[PDB]
Order: structure tokens, then C-alpha cells, then sequence
């Protein structure tokens, strides 16, 4: 039973812990935007074998995870919940957060994204051999772009992707849900008060973000199948946690 | 393993 004045400050908390676990500050992902591979580099990334640019690509996306865990941990009341349920939300919603903070680093003007220290489209990515996702993954970045979040709309809106009652295995479902809804009113609060619950109608369903993470294990159940070695010898110990179950 | 590390980790 929050007030309004508790609200307000819920709201600063989570922009405040989101601030403190960005990898990149989003002037320094704006700065570096004429910053882009040229077509021989390009050429260099496609000539790249599959494994090579999949252990890449999972070495990139396991940095991302670990700024999410951090955020979790300094999200208000995420710690005061059981560890089995800290453990559920983010492997549900560890990869969820990372796919929306991605817009960020996401260049609508060109369709390229932040990279591996430039901006390349997703040609950049034929190597993995799964242009469907990477695809998928470019349409949501750019419909999330169209939005123009805020730094704080990202952050209440990320606290809110991660703390989702509906997760199967939750024990202590009621406080998820206590937490889930302060969160709720501290984003609606925020829009409210800046004008733009607009938004609320143009977000994501769960759905999408859902069926973005199927789709990416299902493509790393693939190339598992492909070069099981790779994944077992070479592929970063949270991504396996997350992704492969263990 | 990991996660549990990590959110051990204060
Ligand atoms: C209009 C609702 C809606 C439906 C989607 O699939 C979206 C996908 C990405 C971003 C925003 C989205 N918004
Ligand atoms: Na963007």
C-alpha cells in the first residue's frame, strides 16, 4: 500500500540504478555514430567462420547480461525476495532486458548497431547463419527507437520487464507481484507526469520480447548440434547457465 | 554456479 510521495521516490531509485549499470552511457553510443565498419571490415566479419562470430557474439551479449544482473541486485526490492526467485526472474528476463536496452546502441538513421567498438548493419552478422533472428532483433530495435525513450522511461520500463509476476517457478509469487505493481505505478506516475502516457499503447506485448528469446535459443540449440566442442569449451559459463541450462 | 555467485557476491 505505497503513497504518492513513496512513488516519487521509487522513481528515482530505479533511474538511479539504472544510470549506475549502463555498460555505455548513451552520449558516448551517440558520439560514435559516424563511427562505422567500412566495407572491407564488413567483408572481414562475413568471411569470419560461424563458430568464431557465434562465441563473439555470445562473449558481447554475456558482458550485457552482467550489467542486468547488476541492476537487479540494486533494484529496490529485488534482493528481499527468495534466492530461487531472484534466480527465476532473471533467467526469464535477463535477455529481455538486454534486447530493449539494445535500442540504444541501435543507429534508426542507418539500421546499424553498436558493435564491437563501431556501427555495422546487420549484414554484418551473416556468418551466424541465423538471419532470421538477427532480423527479428533489428525490427524490434527499430520499432523500439520510433518510441524516443528516454534514459528514464528505459530504466522504469527495464525494472518492469524483470520483475514479471507471470514467471513459472515463482515461490513467492504475492511479493512479485507487490513489487511488480509499485513498479507499475512508478512508470505509469512517471508518464503521467511528463506527458507521455502516449507510449503505454505503443509498448511491446510480452509476447514479442517471449518469442525473441525462443528464438534465440532455439538458433543456439542449432549450433550447438553443429560444434558442441565450441559451446562446451568456449562459450562463457553465464550464457550456458542461462541459454543451454547449464 | 554463477548466478548464485554473483548474487552472493556483496
Ligand atoms: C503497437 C504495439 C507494439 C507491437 C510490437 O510488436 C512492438 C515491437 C517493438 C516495439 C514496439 C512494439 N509495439
Ligand atoms: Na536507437
Amino acid at each position: 500500500g505505497a503513497s504518492l510521495t513513496e512513488i516519487e521516490h521509487l522513481v528515482q531509485s530505479v533511474c538511479k540504478s539504472y544510470r549506475e549499470t549502463c555498460q555505455l552511457r548513451l552520449e558516448d553510443l551517440l558520439r560514435q555514430r559516424s563511427n562505422i565498419f567500412s566495407r572491407e571490415e564488413v567483408t572481414g566479419y562475413q568471411r569470419k567462420s560461424m563458430w568464431e562470430m557465434w562465441e563473439r557474439c555470445a562473449h558481447h551479449l554475456t558482458e550485457a547480461i552482467q550489467y542486468v544482473v547488476e541492476f537487479a541486485k540494486r533494484l529496490s526490492g529485488f534482493m528481499e525476495l527468495c534466492q530461487n526467485d531472484q534466480i527465476v526472474l532473471l533467467k526469464a528476463g535477463a535477455m529481455e532486458v538486454v534486447l530493449v536496452r539494445m535500442c540504444r546502441a541501435y543507429n534508426a538513421d542507418n539500421r546499424t548497431v553498436f558493435f564491437e567498438g563501431k556501427y555495422g548493419g546487420m549484414e554484418l552478422f551473416r556468418a551466424l547463419g541465423c538471419s532470421e533472428l538477427i532480423s527479428s532483433i533489428f525490427d524490434f530495435s527499430h520499432s523500439l527507437s520510433a518510441l524516443h525513450f528516454s534514459e528514464d522511461e528505459i530504466a522504469l520500463y527495464t525494472a518492469l520487464v524483470l520483475i514479471n509476476a507471470h514467471r513459472p517457478g515463482l515461490q513467492e509469487k504475492r511479493k512479485v507481484e507487490q513489487l511488480q505493481y509499485n513498479l507499475e505505478l512508478a512508470f505509469h506516475h512517471h508518464l503521467c507526469k511528463t506527458h507521455r502516457q502516449s507510449i503505454l499503447a505503443k509498448l511491446p506485448p510480452k509476447g514479442k520480447l517471449r518469442s525473441l528469446c525462443s528464438q534465440h535459443v532455439e538458433r543456439l540449440q542449432i549450433f550447438q548440434h553443429l560444434h558442441p566442442i565450441v559451446v562446451q569449451a568456449a562459450f562463457p559459463p553465464l550464457y550456458k547457465e542461462l541459454f543451454s541450462g547449464g | 554456479k554463477i548466478l548464485h555467485r554473483l548474487l552472493q557476491d556483496s
